[PDB]
């Protein structure tokens, strides 16, 4: 029978590889097809190592299968501890919309069959047809905006690309989600890769680019190869593109995720932030016009103009309008990955959805965003998932990514942590990241004290590393801490 | 055989546009650092300094000043994976090798990372190119069986 054991890290960490070679073995010792495949991941974290069996009704998953249950199979399926029935049945891919996400876990992602049948290469070989100016209004009708920032229209962006001359323009994917909670990039990139290739083609033939480049971080180091072996096999398809493009590892900095410090750092030089009287749009890579996007925001485009765009814009709230993926980690039952439209509860997608926690225990914190994100307590369950309500209501909504923990977290700790971060994590550029992180994180500590004279004080310094911090890396570290403060003062002496 | 390998290494990436990164990387896979006697000749096959090109070492974290141990341990230390008890992982790792968080030694080198992508896998670790989830007090045990 077909055996379809995932490659993604998600499941190579929890013992993919053990359970290959139980399944080999025992098929060895119990004469059998053993037809086994290699797909990614299907979204859902909690039984990664899940082993779909093809039957005729579909695809029956199996739970987080340890190499000690696989003797439990070539006996009876039915009659199985770890039963999940229809994979597609379950109640946590059901709810999905899974747009974006669609050919992610059942495929081989190297596989360009599989990739073709699935409609792939549909919306390059769409563009081609069509002219510069056509696909970005495609891609404006539909304001797809920012998905790893406040959110800017990614079409006015192309627009402003396109009207700049240059003999030589460039195109980037920033895929270095150093935040945490954040491991969608990761999962698309090992997984339906083409995606990407084909969205930046597409990109690149829309702007005027010929040569482009993805930026991928050091603690992926799985996707890395994926996306090399990738681009190596799709060079045939990339040539009736005329676009080149090539992998960039990045070496270690949570800071060369900003446009500027990332193109500083694909150009040679050290990833220091630069100013902004000039935009990377207008002068970017080696002073050259670059546009500079997200992958999440690179992989709609290619289902964007095949699709639709009217399509996609049906999508969503007033003002943000689209499917998003929201990654769910830390302590809670069902993580993953759940791709669905805004609007959205917090309240739905964590008590509902991803039940509670793995402990047992009940939720005091939910932070959105990675750790430049507000905590938000159970209180703020009645709040819909969307930019302008989130930006609205003390917060911030960016790669989605959504951590929990539960009552034996102590918040001291983590508004610590977050200074910390932003204090390891730190070009060195301006002042108020400098010295203004590393003194907080002392501040924090005098406040364990129980000194008076230090909770003003961090409010001031709060409030300065807002308003004077050059990017956000030192502008967005006082919402964890104020968060903190504000939700739970019951842990700040 | 130093000066051999880092020149094929600089003739392997001639011509490219923002060569610095890629040879470094390069170069420290080789290696296992970036020593100082090749701070010079990249700078010359790219026209730059030693400044920049030690400046550009100085940056990043990935670039190692000096080699590590047999084996390696990066351990996450963000929000996700402290949330579900990296701390109680950590704190058991650290007595079983006696090295504390960032303290090296020629058998082993215990670090954080910050993340891997195993954020549902909350409790995450980077042991010699093989990731690990789900590190309850009990997979520690294989992880130092398996590392001596
Ligand atoms: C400290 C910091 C880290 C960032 N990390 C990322 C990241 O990992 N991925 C990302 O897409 N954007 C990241 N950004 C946002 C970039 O500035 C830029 O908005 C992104 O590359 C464009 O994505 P869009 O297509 O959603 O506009 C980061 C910004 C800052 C300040
Ligand atoms: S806030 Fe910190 S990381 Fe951001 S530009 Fe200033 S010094 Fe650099
Ligand atoms: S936060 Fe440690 S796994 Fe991503």
């Amino acid at each position: 029978m077909k055996i379809w054991l995932p490659c993604d890290a998600a499941a190579k960490a929890c013992g993919a590889e053990a359970v290959l070679a139980a399944l080999r073995l025992e098929a060895e010792k119990r004469g059998g097809a053993l037809d086994i495949a290699r797909n990614g991941s299907r979204g859902m974290i909690w039984l990664e190592p899940l082993l779909e069996v093809e039957t005729p009704a579909g695809r029956i998953g199996f739970g987080p299968m340890t190499p000690a249950d696989v003797p439990a199979l070539f006996d009876a399926l039915e009659s199985h501890p770890k039963a999940l029935g229809l994979v597609e049945e379950i109640p946590f891919f059901k709810r999905q919309t899974r747009l974006t996400f669609a050919r992610c876990g059942r495929i081989e992602p190297l596989s360009l069959a599989q990739f073709a049948a699935a409609e792939g290469w549909a919306g390059l070989r769409k563009a081609l047809k069509m002219t510069p100016a056509e696909v970005v209004e495609e891609v404006l009708a539909s304001g797809l905006r920012g998905r790893g920032g406040a959110g800017f229209p990614t079409g006015i962006k192309w627009r402003t690309v396109a009207a700049a001359q240059a003999d030589q323009k460039y195109i980037v994917c920033n895929v270095d989600e150093g935040d945490s909670g954040s491991f969608a990039d990761r999962m698309l990139i090992e997984g339906d890769p083409f995606c990407l290739v084909e969205g930046m083609a597409i990109a690149g033939h829309a702007v005027g680019a010929t040569r482009g480049y993805v930026y991928i971080r050091s603690e992926y180091p799985d996707a890395i190869a994926v996306m090399r072996a990738a681009i190596a096999m799709a060079k045939p398809f990339l040539a009736e593109a005329g676009f080149e493009m090539e992998v960039r590892v990045g070496a270690g900095a949570y800071v060369c995720g900003e446009e500027t410090s990332l193109l500083n750092s694909l150009e040679g030089k050290r990833g220091t932030v630069r100013a902004k009287p000039p935009l990377p749009a207008l002068k970017g890579l080696f002073g050259k016009p670059t546009v500079v996007n997200n992958l999440l925001s690179l992989a709609a485009v290619p289902w964007i103009i095949a699709h639709g765009a009217k399509a996609y814009e049906s999508f969503g709230m007033d003002r943000s309008r689209g499917t998003i993926p929201l990654q769910i980690g830390g302590n809670v039952k069902r993580g993953g990955l759940f791709e669905t439209g805004f609007g959205i509860t917090l309240g739905e997608l964590v008590e509902d959805i991803c039940g509670g926690t793995a402990s047992g225990r009940p939720v005091k914190a939910v932070q959105v965003g990675g750790p430049l994100g507000a905590y938000h307590p159970v209180s703020d369950y009645h709040l819909p998932f969307c930019y302008e309500q989130f930006a609205g209501q003390g917060g911030l909504v960016g790669h989605a990514g959504l951590v929990v923990h539960d009552d034996t977290a102590d918040m001291l700790k983590l508004a610590r942590f977050a200074m910390e971060f932003c204090a390891i994590e730190s070009c060195g550029t301006c002042t108020p990241c400098r010295i203004g992180a590393v003194r907080g994180v002392e501040v924090i500590d005098r406040i364990a004290a129980g000194d008076a004279s230090a909770m003003p004080l961090l409010d001031d310094l709060c409030q300065t590393m807002k308003l004077g911090s050059l990017c956000a890396l030192g502008g967005f570290t006082p919402y964890p801490v104020q968060s903190a403060i504000r939700h739970f003062p019951a842990d700040f002496p | 055989t130093d000066t051999a390998r880092l020149r094929a290494i600089l003739a392997a990436h001639r011509g490219r546009e923002g060569a610095l990164l890629p040879i470094l990387h390069d170069v420290q896979a080789a290696f296992g650092f970036i020593p100082e006697d090749a701070y010079a000749p990249i700078a010359a096959d790219l026209g730059l300094t030693r400044a920049e090109v030690a400046g550009v070492v100085g940056f990043y974290h990935d670039f190692r000043k000096a080699p590590a141990g047999r084996h390696v341990i990066k351990l996450c230390r963000a929000e996700a994976c402290q949330a579900m008890g990296m701390d109680a992982v950590q704190a058991r790792l650290e007595s079983a090798l006696g090295l504390r968080l960032g303290d090296s030694s020629e058998a082993v080198t215990l670090e954080a990372v910050y993340c891997l992508g195993l954020c549902a896998c909350a409790p995450a670790a980077m042991v010699d190119d093989r990731l690990v989830g789900r590190l309850d007090a009990a997979a520690v045990a294989g992880i130092v069986a398996e590392l001596g």
